[PDB]
């Protein structure tokens, strides 16, 4: 069913269950879809979130509640809570702090708490926390760090904490890759390492779920697909390897996405082809198959 | 014990009003929720009910009629015209939140939630509504008394006969450990009652003889599932557990409880046995039709 | 170092004053403490504030 967006759709996101979908567009509206038990996606609600185009959206962990965060060229991020009784979603808060148009917003892993990051044309990554879970309006600004200027994407490590430490990859412009970690009790983000050999503009980056694997994997959709393997070992405690590169798109790779398990990677591009990837026994990636449109 | 793969995780089973030969069944958890009447005994899918809405309540509303309660706390009933193989959907109510069990007091199909909406015999208007929030035990101790048992396993005799919205009495364990899954009320006398402990215990009850916890146990493994009892031998009964398990506690025998059923499968659907199932806490697919 | 900060964090020089430098006595710099009423009012001044922040980063007084 047609998204019902007048202007172009920037982002689509699934909830935790995978039953709900959120969309955002340049028409300034966010639509939420319900996958009915009868299998047709029907939109639950659509509302005018922002004054300017809405680039990005994300869903928080379902333990906190039904929360969607949005990101706009109006320089704001908004948090919304679903009201069962309904106008369906209410603004919890606004983040005015970004002095420029924001490219992306992502919730952190559930173990961390309500935490989110955002990156903007100001090139300042900001992290906001809700220090009280009860007060969904109480969003404090946890941290601010400087990057460079142009493109942007964010992607947290989804690794459950207790097992692993928090870290986040930021991909702006490029072939240049920037990576950041969290310090012990400095409570500040440090630049552990960088992803090298980035090619063209990094349209997208995602960290893969590290379920049952010691090492971590991040894939970038530049105008080439790359996969990087991070391993901490033990001052410094980081290493990267580059697992694979893939140009069979022959063009811009706009989206890179991972499976829930991290088993499958997907890539899409200007060929209009979507490729699914599996890891070999050798840890090389292979294309399982290609969808077209 | 002739098993049969429905290839459909069963949620309901009735030895129908018409021995335990006319089987009917309601299959929840499918993309268009399912139920079949006259199935199977032999294919006999005369009324494999194409149906939106799932099965919360379920009753053979006649030998040619079928009552049921639908997934959102909706209501659903047709008249099983087994001659011409079609039917007519009798009852369709919207918002009676699902219902948690099913009781009867003929022919006001009383029930409980996990609020009470007393529909009745041709009472297409919701007549009585003692809208008391419940924090799954439901029966007719005497017409039209009942006892709501909240998920603290917290029984409380109320009514719909006289006016009022409180309960009249309350049955309770010392610790309220388990939740409202499976209680018992004897056909030997409608003032005799028990329950099954979700640890694998009994919880036998005395109405007149005080209100004490008469008989616990420690026999089964999982949550209290449901009990096959003979529909005429009140005493004959056998026990179960929430993997779908079944320990034959020969209670017309004296503790004679063994590894009873064709075991080790997933869960069982819902109980009616006369001359059959004793459905578990998780309602998967299983069958055997040799109940004598 | 959180425990050390707490030991440092517990002591207070005087009320009422924004003694981050009290923390500096601690020797631990916190961005939160650094977080600009004049900057907020400004909403050239911003550039000057940025220059001041850079100089501070490059002294504490």
């Amino acid at each position: 069913i047609a998204a019902d967006h007048k202007d172009l759709i920037h982002d689509v996101s699934f909830d935790f269950h995978g039953r709900r979908m959120a969309t955002c567009s340049s028409d300034q509206s966010v639509k939420v879809w319900d996958k009915s038990e009868n299998g047709n996606w029907h939109c639950t609600a659509s509302w005018k979130t922002h004054s300017g185009s809405v680039w990005r959206v994300t869903w928080a962990h379902p333990e906190f509640g039904q929360v969607l965060a949005s990101c706009s060229f109006d320089r704001t991020a908004a948090v919304w809570e679903e009201i069962v009784g309904e106008s369906h979603w209410v603004k919890r808060t606004t983040l005015v702090d970004s002095r420029t148009s924001v490219t992306d917003v992502k919730f952190a892993p559930k173990h961390m708490g309500l935490m989110l990051a955002t990156c903007s044309a100001d090139g300042v990554v900001r992290i906001y926390e809700a220090p009280d879970v009860m007060n969904l309006s109480q969003w404090s600004l946890q941290h601010e760090i400087s990057c460079k200027l142009s493109c942007s994407c964010i992607s947290w490590n989804p690794s459950s904490s207790r097992a692993h430490s928090p870290m986040i990859a930021v991909g702006s412009d490029d072939g240049k890759v920037q990576i950041y970690e969290y310090n012990e009790n400095t409570r500040k983000y440090a630049k552990a390492e960088t992803l090298m050999s980035v090619s063209d503009p990094v349209h997208d980056i995602a960290f893969a779920p590290n379920l049952g694997r010691s090492f971590h994997i991040l894939a970038v959709a530049t105008k080439d697909v790359r996969i990087f393997t991070m391993k901490p070992l033990r001052v410094t405690k980081f290493e990267i390897h580059t697992v694979a590169q893939f140009d069979n798109h022959n063009s811009q790779v706009w989206r890179v996405s991972w499976n829930i398990t991290g088993t499958v990677l997907a890539s899409s591009g200007d060929d209009g082809t979507v490729r699914l990837w599996k890891a070999n026994y050798m840890d090389n990636w292979k294309c399982i198959g290609v969808l077209k449109g | 014990f002739a098993a049969k793969f429905v290839s459909h995780k069963i949620s309901r089973t009735r030895w129908r009003p018409v021995q335990p030969d006319v089987f009917a069944t309601g299959s929840w958890d499918n993309e268009e929720n399912k139920v079949c009447v006259w199935a199977t005994s032999d294919p006999k899918q005369l009324c494999d009910i194409k149906h939106p809405g799932d099965v919360m309540d379920m009753q053979f509303l006649d030998k040619e009629r079928i009552v049921t309660g639908s997934s959102t706390g909706t209501v659903t009933i047709f008249r099983h015209h087994e001659n011409n193989q079609t039917l007519s959907v009798n009852q369709r109510w919207e918002q009676a939140a699902p219902c948690t069990a099913i009781v009867c007091s003929s022919p006001e199909i009383v029930s409980v939630g996990e609020r009470i909406n007393c529909f009745r015999a041709e009472s297409r208007d919701v007549l009585r509504t003692i809208d008391d929030a419940d924090s799954h035990g439901v029966t007719f101790l005497r017409t039209t008394e009942i006892l709501t048992v909240n998920s603290v396993g917290q029984l409380k005799l109320w009514d719909l006969r006289k006016q009022g919205n409180d309960p009249t009495q309350i049955f309770s364990v010392t610790g309220e450990r388990v939740p409202l899954h499976c209680v018992d009320r004897h056909p030997n006398q409608q003032h005799v009652v028990a329950t099954g402990g979700q640890d694998g215990m009994l919880c036998i009850w005395d109405v007149r003889h005080g209100k004490m916890p008469m008989s616990l146990l420690n026999a089964h493994e999982a949550e209290m599932w449901e009990v096959h009892f003979h529909p005429s031998n009140p005493d004959h009964l056998f026990t179960c557990s929430e993997d779908g398990s079944l320990w034959h506690w020969d209670a017309s025998a004296q503790l004679e409880i063994t590894n009873l059923l064709p075991s080790s499968t997933l869960s069982v659907n819902s109980l009616d046995v006369l001359g059959l199932v004793c459905g578990t806490d998780a309602e998967a697919i299983y069958v055997t039709r040799r109940l004598f | 170092d959180v425990r050390s900060p707490r030991l440092f964090p517990s002591s207070h020089a005087k009320r009422t004053s924004s003694m981050g430098l009290l923390q500096s006595k601690f020797a631990s710099p916190s961005i939160s403490r650094i977080s600009t009423a004049q900057g907020s009012h400004s909403p050239i001044l911003p550039v000057t504030p940025w220059s001041v922040p850079a100089p501070l980063a490059p002294v504490i007084p």
